[PDB]
């Protein structure tokens, strides 16, 4: 599922902005 | 469509702009000193510093103190953004924006002492719980809608809405923090900034852009509150950008059809069709079916009962915040970058 894929992604942590 | 309700808002925003402009053109400077504050614990970090819980030694009140390292801000060409941050923040005044109480600087750092919002980041709770019910998301979404209505009326774009920047207060409402990328602009602007998942397509494509980017970012937010994951994700930025400009969204099968309709109109890749950027403005969002049970004035006055009150044991309690490693705050004896931050 898409939740599982998200939870196994590298982007469930605090996400930094870019500039 | 236009009644006396719409005229009540127009009168309020007209008066709020008067308030804001006085403070915009004559900003407060140097309202406290480092050693008026006991430094307790780091509530979060960013590229140029950290926010710390602090105790104002002579009143005993708790605050959250941002500390920015001047030299790092300069090294990374972010001077004007950190200047906007303070300038915008001491000038605004809305029930869902973090109050800036004091600000000052010394030889090495910039300091913004804000109110302490003890409920933690919406992020923290959203990851823990997994997802929010639609009624819970709408409660929060309504507050961003009103907050954007305020900010845009003042000619401000926010540009960094994410759960990481929404904090929960003791009565369970949102306070928006992190004005690092907030800018006063009439017309268009072009800076590549924001959080990848939340960047509007026009930002990724160097097209130049406006307030409408904030309404796209709300679609993403509402989606992520409701689904528990953002509509475009992937392990590294570039793949998220590809997904965003393609304008293909899939919705979880539990999203109501009202929600799907709202979101297809906020996540419109075409600037001329996007809710928020049409002739009726914010009224296309507020008058949407999804928000039909929302009493907008009840939300503004904070008399709706919040679906979730965070547990707070007492002032100075940091349990709704993650722990970070503490660094000592060195203050050099020579002035870093005085000319650059002289207005701060
Ligand atoms: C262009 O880049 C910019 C622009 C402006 C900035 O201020 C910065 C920062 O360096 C910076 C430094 C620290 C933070 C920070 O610690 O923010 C925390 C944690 C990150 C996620 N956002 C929530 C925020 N927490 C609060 O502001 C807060 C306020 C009141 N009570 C509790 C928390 C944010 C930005 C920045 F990097
Ligand atoms: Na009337």
């Amino acid at each position: 599922t898409t939740y599982a894929d998200f939870i196994a992604s590298g982007r469930t942590g605090r996400r930094n902005a870019i500039h | 469509k236009k009644g006396s309700e719409q005229e009540s808002v127009k009168e309020f925003l007209a008066k709020a702009k008067e308030d804001f402009l006085k403070k915009w053109e004559n900003p407060a400077q140097n309202t406290a000193h480092l050693d008026q504050f006991e430094r307790i614990k780091t509530l979060g970090t960013g590229s140029f510093g950290r926010v710390m819980l602090v105790k104002h030694m002579e009143t005993g009140n708790h605050y959250a103190m941002k500390i920015l390292d001047k030299q790092k801000v300069v090294k990374l060409k972010q001077i004007e953004h950190t200047l906007n941050e303070k300038r915008i923040l001491q000038a605004v005044n809305f029930p869902f924006l973090v109050k800036l109480e004091f600000s000052f600087k010394d030889n090495s750092n910039l300091y913004m002492v804000m109110e302490y919002v003890p409920g933690g980041e919406m992020f923290s709770h959203l990851r823990r719980i997994g997802r929010f019910s639609e009624p819970h998301a709408r409660f929060y979404a309504a507050q961003i809608v009103l907050t954007f209505e305020y900010l845009h009326s003042l000619d401000l774009i926010y540009r960094d809405l994410k759960p990481e920047n929404l904090l929960i207060d003791q009565q369970g409402y949102i306070q928006v923090t992190d004005f690092g990328f907030a800018k006063r602009v009439k017309g268009r602007t072009w800076t590549l900034c924001g959080t990848p998942e939340y960047l509007a397509p026009e930002i990724i494509l160097s097209k130049g852009y406006n307030k409408a980017v904030d309404w796209w970012a709300l679609g993403v937010l509402i989606y992520e509150m409701a689904a528990g994951y953002p509509p475009f994700f992937a392990d590294q930025p570039i793949q998220i950008y590809e997904k965003i400009v393609s304008g293909k969204v899939r919705f979880p099968s539990h999203f109501s059809s009202d929600l799907k309709d709202l979101l297809r109109n906020l996540l419109q890749v075409d600037l001329t069709k996007r809710f928020g950027n049409l002739k009726n403005g914010v009224n296309d969002i507020k008058n949407h079916k999804w928000f039909a049970t929302t009493d907008w004035i009840a939300i503004y006055q904070r008399k709706v009962e919040a679906p979730f009150i965070p547990k707070f044991k007492g002032p100075g309690d940091t349990s709704n915040f993650d722990d970070y490693e503490e660094e000592e705050i060195r203050v050099s004896i020579n002035e870093k970058c005085g000319k650059e931050f002289s207005e701060f």
